[PDB]
RNA sequence: UUAGGCGGCCACAGCGGUGGGGUUGCCUCCCGUACCCAUCCCGAACACGGAAGAUAAGCCCACCAGCGUUCCAGGGAGUACUGGAGUGCGCGAGCCUCUGGGAAAUCCGGUUCGCCGCCACC
RNA sequence: AGUGCAAGAGCAAAAGAUGACUUGACAGUGUUCUUCCCAACGAGGAACGCUGACGCGAAAGCGUGGUCUAGCGAACCAAUU
RNA sequence: CCUGUCAAACUCCAAACUUACAGACGCUGUUUGACGCGGGGAUUCCGGUGCGCGGGGU
């Protein structure tokens, strides 16, 4: 039962909500891959007239990637208890998001017969945060 | 489920295992489908036709009926794949079937995949199905010398259960002259 | 089985229900046609229902009826004992009058006029504007209301 | 009426009850029918092509052939005949 | 101008707002008379001004008629007496006049009218056992500036 | 169907919830990227290859009606409305009698937690 | 929500969004409905075919312009192929 | 929650009724030939009233 039910690191998403690029070059040399350009929609008056026109970057880290990255990232940050997300998620920051969840989400994210998962399997903010807690930090 | 406004998908959407949109498109032919369909372990080729109730099979195979014939290796790969269509192929010939056209659901129409090889072996037992030669794969990689060069990167057994060592796509072969032989009992 | 009598004219009369009272073979105003109870009739009479006079008779009022009123499918010919002996299935009146009633024949099955072609109400009607429930002659009578019409109509 | 457009006076003929709302199933627009059959005629609002005109809905005609995938159906329209062009996906077999 | 013009029910459902402009506002001042706190179940007598025939009010025809019996009200009960009268009834009927001949004659809007059909309850005032004589005078004054015959039923009281 | 595939009707099937079920079997989650294929970045997905582990998800099985839905009983109601008729009533707006039809809201009580078709399969 | 513009209507693994490829907004000739309910009447319009040539797609298939209903014009004469 | 009202350009509902086709009964047609088709000749395109339902208007 528990083997099933215990989280893991899903996806670090690592984002920096420019405005207009130059900063491409940082996140290639501490993430460890390829990042990719981030647009916009509806037209704002701080002149950003333009729809379809770089306005960031993000990456998306997976496995080894992820953990090889968390290592070096979470010492850098106070993590609180308000910081948390309903479904087990935390963000902190150049945002660093990471995705924790139990071992069945790809029924939620395949293409062939996918559902929801159920609230009972969701990630709970107390579960998540016991989990972090069991892995080099502290909480609070 | 809100209201009596609320508008609740058809069944077959809901579970998100139909394509309605590709569903009456396919239909449109008049032809056959020849459902292609996969599993993780196995793979699925039926011939369904249309009905008054319902879909009406005509002639279905599964890779686990594939053992019957003299197949000890695994059951879902490209050797099983193919070799799962033309099960299907011949067993159509038999009911009446001249012609089908190739239903992959829900899966993608990726260069060389499982289901483009359920199309290469149904068309070779001898099916009218319109297809694409250079969407399917190369004659190796359909005997599976894909998963024998990977063999060849040995150190630690690929196969877990005794079939052999260093794999034998020589059985793909052996299974296919079975079949193109008309005595067999289908 | 039922006995319709036209009480009301043709004129100012909506056509479709005109139409209906040629369709039961009662083209002028007193005249009586035996209409059966079946549902494609039960529909007519009740399209009729303000400018009619229905009901069931009795035996022996529709004896009498047919006796003065009834006539060949041609000619003028009185439509006695002798003149159903001779051409109905039946033997005398009686049989024929029985036979309606039960719905086993109608009077054009039997060579006579579908219509009894009656003279008018004597000591006069219960009249025209109202239904026999409001002290009127229009509409569904009982077997007796209906009989002293018919009688009254010899 | 205001303007003698095809769509004039069809706000209710043309709208599907909230229910009935989204793509229509495949079944009845892939139906085959013979000729001779009898035929009700109801455009099906979720379907946007091989409609007839909305004048013709409630209609019980007669099959008569094919052309295309579409159906070549007659009715009598008052008094006069019309042969109509109709898919089967507004098309209802009598009985 | 008279209620004659109005009073009968003869024309259509006039009322949709995102169609009709300028329409005057409502001469009723208030819906909910005497102590708006308390409530309906709390009064032993509960009698109601009852319209006979089916008609169309207009909103000074309204105002006048509850101005003149809650005046009464508070004359005999006083400012913060131990009642309550509601108007349950609102002026959604929008009125036209034709004020050129015949020639465009789809008139300009006037007014506004409360379309209220025979048994209908107008008024309905919900007072205590010694006020309730007080209350059939109110609707007395109430009904004669109003276009139908009225009852003052009494659907709460057994105490005569 | 001791868990499958394709469907028809397209909520009676929705929403929410409880309990049960898997040694060489099935479906899955699952393990894993040499290849076919893949990501505007991520074997996440798609695609491919495979069984160390699991029944916690999904799914399949049994069941609960609180919401939503279907139908049925009873009450509302033969009321509202209405096709046909009238030298019936009303100053009139309008109403009434006879004949033939006949609601809706809402309340109470049941029902409904899908039905059916083809195929394959201890 | 969006879908160019009135209003009403259609659409969610799309008819919307993104991206990429593309020019079917193609030539020729019809069937039918509409214009004009019934019921004759032109131009115009639409749905639906066939022949030719193409685009996309694995393929069924989709493309006879824009999701549907407005955006149109006789004879004579001129220009043009 | 409680409490008070509405809709020609609102609708979770929803008649009476009108309407397509088919069967049945009725009526009608096969010497009175209906239904249908073809042709000749028109007149007519100021209407009015009752009732029912209307829309405008005191
Ligand atoms: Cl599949
Ligand atoms: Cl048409
Ligand atoms: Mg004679
Ligand atoms: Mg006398
Ligand atoms: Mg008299
Ligand atoms: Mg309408
Ligand atoms: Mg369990
Ligand atoms: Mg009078
Ligand atoms: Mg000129
Ligand atoms: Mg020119
Ligand atoms: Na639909
Ligand atoms: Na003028
Ligand atoms: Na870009
Ligand atoms: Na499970
Ligand atoms: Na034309
Ligand atoms: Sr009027
Ligand atoms: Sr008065
Ligand atoms: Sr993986
Ligand atoms: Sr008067
Ligand atoms: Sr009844
Ligand atoms: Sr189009
Ligand atoms: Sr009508």
């Amino acid at each position: 039962f528990h083997e099933m039910r215990e989280p893991r690191i899903e996806k670090v998403v690592v984002h920096m909500g420019i405005g207009h690029a130059n900063a491409e070059d940082i996140l290639g040399e501490i993430t460890g891959q390829m990042p990719v350009r981030t647009k916009a929609k509806r037209t704002v008056g701080e002149f950003d007239i333009r729809e379809g026109d770089p306005i960031g970057a993000k990456v998306t880290l997976r496995d080894e990637m992820a953990e090889e990255f968390l290592q070096t990232a979470l010492p850098l940050a106070e993590l609180a208890t308000s910081q948390f997300d309903d479904t087990g998620n935390f963000s902190f920051g150049l945002d660093v998001t990471v995705n924790l969840v139990r071992p069945g989400y790809r029924v939620a994210k395949r293409d062939k017969a996918s559902r929801s998962i159920p609230t009972k399997h969701r990630l709970n903010p107390a579960d998540a945060v016991a989990f972090i807690e069991s892995t080099y930090d502290v909480e609070v | 489920a809100t209201g009596p406004r609320y508008k609740v998908p058809m069944r077959r959407r809901r579970e998100a295992r139909t394509d309605y949109h590709q569903r009456l498109r396919l239909l449109k032919s008049g032809k056959p489908r020849l459902v292609a369909r996969k599993s993780n372990k196995h793979v699925r080729a039926q011939l369904v036709t249309l009905g008054p109730n319902g879909d009406d099979t005509l002639a279905s195979a599964h890779s686990s009926d594939l053992a019957e014939y003299g197949w000890e290796a695994p059951t879902g790969n490209m050797p099983s794949a193919y070799l799962t269509g033309l099960l299907a192929g011949l067993r159509a010939q038999e009911a009446g079937v001249e012609e089908a056209v190739l239903d992959i659901g829900l899966n993608s129409p990726t260069p060389g995949s499982k289901v483009f090889a359920i199309q290469e072996g149904a068309i070779d037992a001898g099916l009218d199905i319109p297809h694409n030669d250079d969407v399917l794969a190369d004659w190796q990689r359909t005997r599976g010398a894909h998963i024998a060069e990977y063999d060849e990167q040995l150190e630690e057994p690929l196969y877990s259960g005794d079939f052999d060592a260093a794999d034998l796509p020589e059985h793909f072969d052996e299974l296919r002259e079975t079949l193109l032989d008309g005595d067999i009992e289908l | 089985m039922h006995a319709l009598v036209q009480l009301r004219g043709e004129v100012n009369m909506h056509t479709d229900i005109q139409d209906t009272l040629e369709m039961l073979n009662i083209h002028h105003v007193n005249h009586c046609t035996l209409v059966p109870e079946t549902d494609a009739y039960r529909g007519m009479v009740a399209k009729v229902n303000d400018f009619v006079a229905f009901g069931e008779p009795s035996q022996e009022t529709l004896e009498t009826v047919l006796a003065t009123r009834a006539e060949p499918l041609e000619g003028d010919a009185d439509v006695d004992d002798e003149w159903v002996a001779e051409h109905t299935d039946y033997d005398d009146i009686s049989g024929l009058a029985f036979a309606l009633l039960s719905e086993e024949t109608t009077l054009r099955e039997q060579g006579l006029s579908p219509t009894l072609r009656l003279h008018p109400p004597r000591g006069g009607h219960d009249g025209v504007k109202h239904p026999v429930k409001e002290g009127g002659q229009l509409g569904k009578h009982d077997t007796e209301g209906i009989d002293d019409l018919l009688e009254a109509m010899r | 009426p205001s303007s003698n457009g095809p769509l004039e006076g069809t706000r209710g003929k043309l709208k599907n009850k909230p229910r009935d709302r989204g793509t229509s199933p495949p079944q009845r627009a892939v139906e085959e029918f013979d000729d001779g059959e009898k035929v009700h005629l109801k455009i099906d609002p979720s379907v946007p092509n091989g409609r007839f005109h909305p004048r013709f809905d409630g209609q019980t005609g007669t099959v008569e052939g094919k052309q295309g995938d579409a159906y070549k159906v007659d009715i009598v329209d008052g008094g006069k005949e019309k042969t109509i062009i109709v898919t089967a996906a507004h098309l209802r077999r009598q009985e | 101008k008279p209620a004659s013009m109005y009073r009968d029910i003869d024309k259509p459902a006039y009322t949709r707002r995102e169609y009709i402009t300028g329409i005057p506002g409502s001469k009723i001042a208030q819906h909910k008379m005497g102590r708006k706190q308390k409530d309906a179940d709390d009064y032993p007598v509960q009698i109601s001004l009852i319209v006979e025939e089916t008609v169309q009010l207009r909103h000074g025809s309204l105002e006048a008629s509850r101005l003149s019996a809650n005046r009464h009200l508070i004359k005999e009960l006083g400012e913060e007496g131990d009642y309550k009268m509601t108007l349950r009834k609102f002026p959604h009927q929008v009125l036209r006049e034709n004020k050129d001949g015949m020639r465009a004659a789809f008139g300009k809007i006037v007014g506004t009218a409360a379309r209220v059909q025979a048994g209908e309850q107008l008024f309905t005032a919900y007072c205590n056992v010694e006020d309730a004589e007080h209350v059939k005078e109110a609707f007395r004054r109430a009904y004669n500036k109003i276009t139908p015959s009225c009852r003052i039923k009494v659907e709460r009281g057994e105490e005569l």
